[PDB]
């Protein structure tokens, strides 16, 4: 099956890039002969252009994202995560200054404790979604002063 | 119709030719005397050279009050006719969109970081980039200047050192990582050197040596302890604790490993230096040519000692330079 | 729908005494309870990440009782807590407690006040509730919702969610009852059965925030498709999946630096597709230049676009800088009313003089501020129409034609031009006046206004000039017949002095001195000081003369022996010629031609989207009203009005308020216009406090004027480029995207159409300027891209001052 922002966004560059950008390459596998997922970060001391993976950017942080089929993994979905983790701003400056896990997973708490989840709610989908604008601000109000 | 869109240090290059390599290939580090190449990249393409050659000129300074008096700051323009032994800048190749220029440094240079500005006829300053210098035990006409490549790589581009430590007769060889290539060890001996503010002194090697020994014998001595503790992962974590207080301290029964710190710090600026050790050397006589030892009946000894002691072995960090303030053959170690 | 009521336990602050309070509920849509004790208003409900993540873990290992066998509060709690036991969620030495927090008094929020308002608490092992230890986190809720019942169906059964807080827990625990029958319950003062409870206990542990929990499970029995899974569901393992396909329809929103309206509804497709997914498992089903066409269609959307706002264009006028800006703008159309009623009634022997100037802007101004789509705009003489005018009284004067009887049938032809525009459109053709000709035209107009300025002083120097000796005895009635000493010079020291102190406070305004408050007062006042300081000074100069400012006795014509305030249509003394009658269209197709090209390139200035002008701007209606204003007037001998660019100009500037160099906004209103009307018109009546204002401070507020409307000029901006070294160019999109030479070239282009402009304003063709200032834009949109690329008009000639 087709995942769904493909078949939401797609059925029917360097410009937009800031000067001094870095890259993320977020790696996205699934093997069967791994007994559990593993999550590998790699944040490289300097940004390096790799040979193997040419990019707009250089590349300074990794995700490796790798293990078997299991009950609610979608890997291309835990790629998105992480890539969207790596997009928000307090998460990008705690990874730049981390110097251990634990302060990676203090950011990704306070990323998922600013986090807003919307259940399934018949109302129509413009107010439904425009209704998250004021929590939105609320919530963040903290977190980017 | 001038504009310049950006400029390209080709700091991976230029750090191979410098001998800079393991510093960075993103962030250029270049050694005084030695041409470093730029590329400069117009939004337009340009329609006759020599009047756009005319037109230019580039600006290096270092420090904060960078003044001309002080050789913090050079203004140069770009041509063939520029002097190779100074500041100097040529246009080695070019096409439509870009020069391809040649910059070099005076053998003499004020050490440091610096700013690289162009400057375009009725226009204001633009900053072209940064960049590091350093001395350059490569060039003939440094005062570091040493004879053999095999020497070079051996007192400045080696990271993996031996402090020898034990008795005369049990020598014990101790591996000891130096790191002067490690990201922020430059950075951290140029903010220890940014506490001496005879910055026009910074081309001596004999003065920046003097303030970086001087400034660091009062870091150990602020910092060591009296007494795991003695493990030790070189000198760039002890650099690290006694310069920003954070990290594992070390103790006085390794008070011995100031040496190898100095060490790190001048290999880092450009300075080829060594790790010495002497075995019962008599430290603390103010240069009297006598020790006193005194043991009780037994053959032992009561007290914590005298101030004049022969120590089993000490340390010493020597660096390599000419000696122009001297008399005639000092020049070496 | 139903009905469902989140209570948590807490403290009151009176007795101290531990208690059941209402917290939230939702009928679909969730209403919070404040601290005041009223219900916030009604909203979707959002979950939080943790909420959610902790209600599935207590609800894999939870408790549910489904048909169970009771009717009342103590007898669910007693079987909950025997089931509770049983599956060793907690020690039966627990039991005692839970039951006895259970079972306290459920205080509804009717009591609220009558309390001492309820705070968080933790059921203790001796029963006491202590403080709680976790750092506390107001409701956001509550800070959101709450800072500031009919509709539960008859059939409806409630569920009631209880949260608490007991530190004798190892673990969060769950229990769910689904009751055989719907019963009545003490804890819910509302005559609804309650059919499920939720029970949510467990001790202060991280990333739980039992408010939070006790929504995330209230919003998901508030979800139909679980709601019916519930009602039908025989084990713990049917909640759980319907559970799973909550949080698989769920859609979780990550913070960032950038929230939009645009990029939330983008999620458009996956809100809609996660509901057709919830509910494709349930049995149930998911719940102003626009050419129209059409006759009038302009006029009317002006009508529509303006009118709204109707209300704030009252209330917005209740400031200071209003009032100063009133001030301003009465002097700036009252002096040029007075020269200008002047010079007609000079020169067509006062059938059209100051009087009816005055009454006619008066009129016009108040219809126009009341009616306008535009009201910033100010309506008055301007120099072509004393060109004009002066026109037709010749050539009336050659043929034996009645002046004031001709330009009667002007108007009558006049409104029947402007209403055939308006009913095709005709105003729409103003989107082809770029910025290229608005900027030509203001910065003209601008030049004009500093010229006549300083003729002024010239001629005042003229009429007096300096001479070694003078005649002591000279009449001063009506004018002085002589020339008189020390009033050239006095007239140059108040009008520089006017000039000065005005650049001076303008300055004032934008300076880092005095309180901000006061500071931006007095800086909004500097016009009336400027004004007030030099009619002081030159009221202390008792000997010196200094020409005043002059108005007529009363509201009478102002030759009564020519016509009265109506006019014949067919003939005031003689009989109108017929052919005349026909024949005003010519001179009336100039007039119109004239009033719409000033009318509709000043609404284009001072409606510039930089400007900050959020309010529209109505190019169908203002044309209209103006023009039928100009033409009704006529029939009772009274001027035709336009909107002036350079008090239009100013009076827009007035009421824009500055931020911390950028326009923040503008006061768009209509008391302002009406205001400056309304005293224009009693000018007659205040004669003794208009009677010592000099008109050599009257100049010096001119000439602040003429240079203060340069300032959005990007032609200014472009000109003084000509003098500064392409390195001090600022960098906005016209310098850096274009060679400074073909900028250069660009300038000097509109410098050559200023020139012939200028050229032909000396000349006795100088009614020709609307056609000539017209040749401007087939120049824009076919010479010049003969010899200048896209981008580089793009960047040089911008609608919005956009880099294309």
């Amino acid at each position: 099956h087709s995942s769904l922002e493909t078949q939401l966004f797609c059925e029917q560059i360097l410009e937009k890039i800031p000067p001094d950008s870095e890259a993320t390459l977020v790696l996205v596998g699934r093997a069967d002969f791994l007994e559990q997922p593993v999550l590998g970060f790699v944040r490289l001391q300097e940004a390096a252009e790799l040979e193997a993976v040419e990019l707009p950017v250089p590349i300074r942080f990794l995700f490796v994202l790798l293990g078997p089929e299991a009950p609610h993994i979608d890997y291309t979905q835990l790629g998105r995560a992480a890539a969207t983790l790596m997009s928000e701003r307090v998460f990008r400056i705690d990874a730049y200054m981390a110097q251990s896990r634990g302060e990676l997973l203090h950011s990704l708490e306070g990323f998922l404790d600013c986090s807003l989840v919307l259940p399934p709610t018949d109302a129509p989908s413009e107010q439904a979604l425009l209704s998250l604008v004021p929590v939105q601000r609320e919530l963040l109000r903290r977190r980017y002063q | 119709a001038l504009g310049i869109k950006s400029c390209d240090f080709q700091a991976a290059r230029n750090n191979e030719e410098h001998h800079t390599k393991a510093l960075s290939s993103r962030r250029l580090f270049v050694r005084r005397g030695q041409p470093f190449t730029i590329i400069l990249y117009f939004r337009a393409p340009v329609r006759a050279f020599l009047p756009a050659l005319k037109k230019v000129a580039l600006t290096a300074q270092t420090g904060e009050q960078p003044s001309k008096i002080n050789r913090t700051q050079a203004t140069f323009p770009i041509s063939s006719l520029g002097d190779r032994k100074w500041w100097s800048a040529v246009v080695e190749e070019r096409d439509a969109q870009s020069w391809t220029i040649s910059v070099t440094t005076p053998a003499d240079a004020v050490i440091g970081h610096y700013s690289l500005l162009l400057q375009v006829s009725g226009r204001k300053q633009l900053l072209l980039g940064q960049f590091t210098l350093l001395f350059n035990p490569w060039n003939r006409e440094d005062a570091v200047f040493l004879k053999n490549e095999a020497q070079r790589m051996e007192y400045l581009l080696n990271q993996n050192g031996l402090i020898y430590l034990g008795t005369a007769d049990c020598i014990q060889a101790e591996s000891w990582d130096f790191g002067q290539f490690e990201g922020d060890v430059i950075d951290l001996s140029l903010r220890l050197l940014s506490k001496d503010k005879q910055v026009e002194k910074w081309s001596q090697p004999v003065h920046v040596a003097r303030v970086l020994g001087a400034l660091l014998h009062f870091l150990k001595e602020q910092r060591v302890l009296p007494t795991l503790l003695n493990k030790r992962r070189g000198s760039v974590p002890i650099l690290r604790q006694w310069l920003t207080g954070r990290g594992r301290p070390v103790y006085d029964g390794q008070a011995w490993v100031l040496a190898a710190v100095a060490c790190t710090v001048l290999r880092c600026l450009g300075i080829p230096a060594r790790v010495v050790t002497t075995f019962a050397s008599a430290q603390g006589t103010g240069g009297r040519l006598l020790i006193d030892e005194y043991y009780n009946e037994e053959g032992l000894q009561n007290g914590e000692g005298q101030r004049g002691r022969i120590w089993i072995f000490q340390t010493s960090t020597e660096c390599w330079m000419t000696r122009p303030a001297l008399p005639q053959g000092y020049d070496g170690w | 729908k139903v009905y469902v009521e989140l209570q948590e336990l807490v403290m009151d602050e009176k007795n101290q005494e531990l208690r059941w309070m209402e917290a939230a509920r939702w009928v679909q849509l969730e209403e919070n309870l404040g601290e005041n004790g009223a219900w916030g208003r009604p909203h979707l409900s959002h979950l939080t990440f943790w909420s959610l993540l902790e209600l599935r873990r207590v609800f894999t290992k939870g408790t549910v009782l489904l048909d169970l066998q009771e009717t009342s509060l103590a007898g669910v709690a007693n079987q909950l807590l025997d089931r509770f036991i049983f599956e060793d969620q907690i020690r039966p030495q627990d039991r005692e407690e839970l039951l006895r927090a259970l079972l306290l008094k459920h205080s509804h929020a009717g009591e609220l006040e009558a309390l001492g308002g309820v705070k968080p608490a933790v059921l203790t092992r001796s029963g006491d509730p202590s403080q709680p230890l976790l750092p506390q986190h107001s409701s956001l809720e509550t800070q959101l919702f709450c800072e500031q019942l009919e509709k539960i169906p008859p059939d409806s059964e409630a569920t009631l969610v209880l949260v608490g807080r007991a530190d004798f827990l190892e673990q969060p625990v769950l229990g769910f009852v689904r009751l055989q029958e719907a019963a009545e319950l003490e804890a819910v003062e509302l005559p609804v059965p309650i059919r499920f409870l939720f029970v949510l206990l467990g001790p202060e542990a991280p990333h739980i925030d039992y408010t939070q929990l006790g929504r995330a499970a209230a919003t998901l029995m508030s979800e139909r498709v679980f709601r019916i899974d519930a009602y039908m569901a025989q084990s713990r393992g049917e909640l759980l999946h319907s559970l799973e396909g909550f949080l698989d329809c769920s859609l979780v929103l990550p913070p960032t630096d950038a929230p939009s309206e645009q990029a939330l509804l983008s999620l458009v497709p996956v809100q809609r597709e996660l509901l057709r997914r919830r509910y494709q498992s349930s049995p149930a089903k998911p719940d102003p230049l626009q050419q129209t066409g059409q006759l009038f269609g302009g006029l009317v959307r002006d009508i529509r676009r303006r009118y709204p706002y109707y209300l704030s264009d009252i209330t917005d006028a209740f400031s200071p800088q209003v009032l100063a800006a009133v001030i301003f703008i009465y002097f700036a159309a009252l002096s040029p009313a007075i020269t200008f009623g002047g010079l007609l009634g000079e020169k067509t022997r006062n059938q059209m003089g100051v009087s009816e100037l005055l009454i006619s802007t008066a009129v016009q101004g108040i219809l126009f501020a009341l009616l306008g789509a535009q009201p910033l705009l100010v309506v008055g003489f301007s120099g072509p129409l004393l060109v004009f005018e002066e026109a037709f009284f010749s050539f009336c004067e050659t043929n034996g034609l009645e002046y004031i009887v001709g330009r009667v049938w002007i108007g009558f032809w006049l409104i029947l031009l402007v209403v055939l525009v308006v009913a095709f459109e005709g105003s729409f053709l103003v989107r082809f006046i770029s910025r290229y000709t608005q900027e030509i035209f203001s910065f003209l107009i601008s030049l004009i206004f500093i010229y006549e300025t300083f003729s002024k002083l010239i001629k005042i120097f003229q009429d007096h000039p300096l001479q070694k000796t003078y005649n002591y005895n000279v009449l001063m009635v009506p004018k002085p017949q002589g020339p008189l000493p020390n009033t050239a010079l006095l007239s140059l020291v108040l009008m520089a002095g006017t000039f000065f102190f005005a650049m001076m406070l303008r300055k004032f305004k934008n300076s880092s001195y005095f309180p901000g408050k006061l500071r931006r007062v007095i800086g909004d006042f500097g016009v009336p000081i400027s004004i007030l300081i030099m009619v002081l000074v030159d009221f202390f100069i008792q000997d010196t003369y200094t020409q005043k400012l002059s108005v007529p006795d009363g509201f009478k014509v102002s030759n009564s022996s020519a016509r009265g305030w109506v006019i014949h249509p067919l003939g005031l003394r003689s009989e109108f010629p017929i052919w005349m009658m026909f024949a005003s269209a010519l001179p009336a197709l100039l007039v119109f031609i004239l009033i719409f090209l000033e009318s509709q390139i000043t609404t284009l200035i001072v409606s510039k989207p930089e400007r900050k002008m959020v309010k529209g701007s109505g190019f169908h209606l203002d044309l209209l009203l103006v023009v039928g204003m100009g033409g009704v007037a006529a029939l009772f001998g009274m001027p035709w009005l336009s909107a002036t660019t350079v008090r239009s100009v100013t009076h827009a500037n007035a009421l824009t308020v500055m931020g911390k160099a950028q326009i923040q906004e503008v006061k768009e209103q209509r008391i302002s216009g009406l205001l400056v009307a309304v005293l224009v018109g009693l000018s007659i009546l205040m004669e003794p406090i208009l009677s010592r204002i000099p008109l050599a401070v009257l100049f010096g507020i001119f000439l602040y004027m003429g240079v203060t409307s340069l300032s959005g000029i990007q032609l200014f901006d472009r000109i003084l480029l000509l003098f500064k070294p392409p390195k001090y160019h600022p960098d906005v999109p016209y310098v850096k995207r274009v060679k400074t030479w073909r900028m250069h070239l660009f300038t000097g282009i509109q410098i050559i159409c200023l020139a012939v402009l200028w050229v032909v304003k000396s000349t006795p063709a100088s009614l020709a300027l609307p056609f000539v200032l017209i040749l401007t834009v087939p120049l824009r949109r076919v010479l010049l891209p003969l010899i200048f690329r896209n981008v580089e008009l793009q960047c040089l000639d911008a609608d919005d001052a956009k880099a294309t």
